[PDB]
Formats: structure tokens, sequence, C-alpha cells
């Protein structure tokens, strides 16, 4: 309940090592589950 | 059925689905392949 604050902050992989884990979980989650639904739990854009 | 997805797919309050929205909601879904998709509207029972 608390790491659902940093699931949307563009700062969420920052100590962590990988920075593109956001892409990752679009790339195996959305396509099935609402791509739109997983940028907007994630805190980014399609354009972006 | 279950999935949340397909229930904005459902429009009307009658509790069904039109025959485009469930073949555009299989599709984005990709559960089924295209032909899939055409054997399931065939199987599927049509309203007016």
């Amino acid at each position: 309940q608390w790491d659902r604050l940093v699931l949307n902050t563009p700062s969420f992989p920052s100590n962590y090592w990988d920075k593109f884990v956001k892409r990752k979980v679009l790339d195996k989650h959305g396509d099935i589950f609402g791509r739109e639904r997983i940028a907007e739990l994630l805190g980014m854009d399609l354009a972006s | 059925v279950g999935s949340e997805a397909f229930q904005d797919y459902v429009t009307d309050p009658r509790g069904l689905i039109s025959k485009k929205d469930f073949q555009k909601a299989m599709d984005s879904q990709k559960q089924f392949t295209g032909p899939e998709i055409q054997f399931l509207l065939s199987c599927s029972e049509a309203d007016e």
C-alpha cells in the first residue's frame, strides 16, 4: 500500500540500477491488461 | 467475460455486448486470432 505511491513517480527506479522497468512492465502487461491503464499506473506517457 | 476491460467494452445496461464491441475487445486482448474471433461471432447469439 505504501509502494503504490512510487508506482507513477518518474523517479520510481532511481536507486535501483535498471531504469527501464516501467517499459518492461508495459511490454509484458498492458497488451492483455490495457496499455493506457498500465501507462497511467506507471505514470509514463506512450508518446514519451 | 470475467475480465474488466471487456466490461469497459460492454455498453448497454442490458448486461450484454455488441458484435463489433465483442470483436474488437477480442482483438484488443489478443486472446483470439482473427479467424478465432470470426468463429466466436459465428457461435455467438446475435441480437437486434
